């Protein structure tokens, strides 16, 4: 309490590039558990098509693939725009 | 049958001749000019992150007008 409050004072004052540095790695290593964009941040990488999408075969047993991209199945990106 | 004429000082004396040192202060607090960066940065982040994801919609974008090609 008052042992840390010393040292981070005497820190400060003599050294404060290293207490600005390691202020700066603490945050970068625990800020992004507590977020919630990066969530976001991997559904956009998992959004963008790379390759082409290889059709698959119909065999009648599939109500979630669509037959043509504007029908209502399959993934949608309307959270993109808005974000 | 003239004065003594001499070269001397001007009856009186001379104004005083400045000597001691004057390094005025003229600056902010420290508070204030690490406020001044940090503001800085959060409005450069938050500037950076709406284009960046602009950037993305408009990548993903061009990816399906190559999808839409390649057959
Ligand atoms: C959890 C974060 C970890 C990852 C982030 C770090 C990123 C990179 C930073 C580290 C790089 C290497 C650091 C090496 C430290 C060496 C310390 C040392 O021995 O140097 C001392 C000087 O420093 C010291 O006195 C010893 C350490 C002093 C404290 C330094 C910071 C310790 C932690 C304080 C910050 C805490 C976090 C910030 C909280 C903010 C406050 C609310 C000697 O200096 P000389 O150059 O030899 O002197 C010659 C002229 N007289």
């Amino acid at each position: 309490a008052g042992r840390i409050a010393s040292f981070l004072k005497n820190a400060w004052a003599k050294e404060p590039v290293l207490v600005a540095s390691f202020a700066i790695g603490g945050l970068a290593i625990i800020l992004p558990s507590l977020s919630p964009y990066t969530n976001y941040a991997i559904r956009i990488n998992r959004a963008t098509p790379y390759n082409y999408p290889v059709p698959l075969r119909d065999d009648g047993n599939m109500p979630d693939v669509p037959s043509h991209p504007q029908d209502p199945q399959g993934p949608s990106l309307e959270w993109l725009k808005n974000l | 049958a003239s004065k003594v004429k001499q070269d001397m000082p001007p009856p009186g004396g001379y104004g005083p001749i400045d000597y001691k040192r004057n390094l005025p202060r003229r600056g902010l607090s420290g508070y204030s000019m690490f406020a001044v960066g940090i503001g800085t940065l959060l409005f450069g982040y938050w500037s950076m992150m709406k284009w960046n994801r602009e950037r993305r919609r408009l990548q993903i974008e061009d990816f399906e007008a190559r999808i839409a090609l390649m057959p």
